[PDB]
């Protein structure tokens, strides 16, 4: 379970990212797509090279998907329940995927925001991402 | 594991960047943080009870830059790890019994240091190309295990 | 999350161990101690051979802490509560470690249990023991 | 891996007793239904709606067979698991990209199969025993990621 100051530092990084949102979210995926090559079977129909415009709106889509999260934090199987029955009905993502994407948008924070990426706000995003992974896998 | 000559490049040219002094202090510091679990088998390292007491540590920093050191050499046998990490692997699995998992992490956690340190240079590919090396070190860390 | 027929199978089965209650539970950790020796490591104060007395009472205390969850199974994060603290805070037990004793379990009840140990029901004793394995791992 | 002689007969003089006609089907049923997203290597096998669609399936039993005789080969050569699997595993990893935690799922779940259809007869001692053979065979399927 998340902590009162899980939340507060989640939200603190968070909310350096401004603007740049879609496009952590979209290096991000490429990280993963590039370390983890299993997990680009799931886009079949995208592009998965450097500028794809395709990989570019999934990570807006995936960081508002993160940025509800972070915005619901004490009723994340609520706001998440439409893209949990996505991923694990009609997708089929493995669960190790969700540890995948976790540990590159951890790689992709830390690459970013130096400032905020210590070690105890390391701690609460790793534990806001497998929560969000735990949601994203219930059904 | 095999890497092309060019992460072998990016992988060597970043590596001759890293702080040895520093880096595995900050790796394990950063391990015992977010995988609490782990500080099971530190117990003589005292003050662990704090994240800045944990990284301040003098024993934590101690501990890393060995961890480091293995590492670096890993980087120069990525042809022979299962050699290179064998008395490791009898210490950490037959003697520690610590669950290969934590290998796995332990790499994870460098990169994201990795990351943390070289920024914008830590680019996809580059990062890549260290997972390559950090699965290589965990599978041959957990060589007596299978 | 666990489905309503998740709740009833996972009664149900749980329901034929009767007073074999203790004895499952022992036995199951005595499976998890010899394919799993990493795990040994946890009970340095316990003899871990076969018929231990030590063996014996932990396993009747893990099994009332499964009756637990199976009685208040819509609660589970509330009648584990103590039980998590102890197992993060104090014992500092790996989180994979849950997942070996999960999976000993589902042993022990197919190797007992046949009639009960249908597809259906193994799938919903796994995600019965993977949700009690994330409360005790939750802190 | 290394079974101790004692070992080695007890999971031999179990296999020995295995129904090769059944026995893999039944564990990638299971697998299937315990583990759903697994069923997304299998969409041309048909009907996979229920339990008992996926159980009595003709396919299923079919392919359950070709896995257990995988199984049956490796059992003979268990100081050569990696040769054994290596088609299997160019196929498993680089072919169909299945993350090989499901390796190791599946052999659990063989584990509960055997373990079912065995009842007391899979004691603790015998489980062991094949914890190292399943173990053994997912590492070498997965030799093609590592
Ligand atoms: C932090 C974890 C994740 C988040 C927040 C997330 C978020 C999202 C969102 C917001 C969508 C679009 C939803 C819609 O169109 O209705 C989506 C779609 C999708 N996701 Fe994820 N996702 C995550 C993890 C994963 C992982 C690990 C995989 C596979 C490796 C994956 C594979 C897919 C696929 C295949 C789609 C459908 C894309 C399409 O068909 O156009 N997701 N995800
Ligand atoms: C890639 C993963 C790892 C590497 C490369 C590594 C490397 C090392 C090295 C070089 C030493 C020094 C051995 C010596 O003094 O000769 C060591 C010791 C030790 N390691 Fe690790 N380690 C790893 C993962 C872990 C993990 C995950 C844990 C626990 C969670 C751990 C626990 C220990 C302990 C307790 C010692 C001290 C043993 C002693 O002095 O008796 N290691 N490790
Ligand atoms: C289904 C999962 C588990 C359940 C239901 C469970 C339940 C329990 C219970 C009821 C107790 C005694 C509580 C007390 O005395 O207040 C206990 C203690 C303990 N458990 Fe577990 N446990 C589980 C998993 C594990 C695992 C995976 C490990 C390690 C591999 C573990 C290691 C321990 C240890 C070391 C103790 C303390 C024993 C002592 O010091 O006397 N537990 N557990
Ligand atoms: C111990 C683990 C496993 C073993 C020993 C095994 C064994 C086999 C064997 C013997 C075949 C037949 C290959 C042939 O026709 O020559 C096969 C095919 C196949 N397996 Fe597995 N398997 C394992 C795990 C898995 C898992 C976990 C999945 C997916 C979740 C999977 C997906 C497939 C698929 C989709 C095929 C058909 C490929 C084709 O015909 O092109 N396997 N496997």
């Amino acid at each position: 379970v998340l902590s009162p100051a899980d939340k507060t530092n989640v939200k603190a990084a968070w909310g350096k990212v401004g603007a740049h949102a879609g496009e952590y979210g979209a290096e991000a995926l490429e990280r993963m797509f590039l370390s983890f090559p299993t997990t680009k079977t799931y886009f079949p129909h995208f592009d998965l090279s450097h500028g794809s415009a395709q990989v570019k709106g999934h990570g807006k889509k995936v960081a508002d998907a993160l940025t509800n999260a972070v915005a619901h934090v004490d009723d994340m199987p609520n706001a998440l329940s439409a893209l949990s029955d996505l991923h694990a009905h009609k997708l089929r993502v493995d669960p190790v995927n969700f540890k995948l994407l976790s540990h590159c948008l951890l790689v992709t924070l830390a690459a970013h925001l130096p400032a905020e990426f210590t070690p105890a706000v390391h701690a609460s995003l790793d534990k806001f991402l497998a929560s969000v992974s735990t949601v994203l896998t219930s059904k | 594991v095999h890497l092309t000559p060019k992460e072998k490049s990016a992988v060597t040219a970043l590596w001759g960047k890293v702080n040895v002094d520093e880096v595995g202090g900050e790796a394990l510091g950063r391990l015992l943080v977010v995988y609490p679990w782990t500080q099971r088998f530190f117990e003589s390292f005292g003050d662990l009870s704090t994240p800045d007491a944990v990284m301040g540590n003098p024993k934590v920093k101690a501990h890393g830059k060995k961890v480091l050191g293995a590492f670096s050499d890993g980087l120069a046998h990525l042809d022979n790890l299962k050699g290179t990490f064998a008395t490791l692997s009898e210490l950490h699995c037959d003697k520690l019994h610590v669950d290969p998992e934590n290998f796995r992490l332990l790499g994870n956690v460098l990169v994201c240091v990795l990351a943390h340190h070289f920024g914008k240079e830590f680019t996809p590919p580059v990062q890549a190309a260290y997972q390559k090396v950090v699965a290589g070190v965990a599978n041959a860390l957990a060589h007596k295990y299978h």
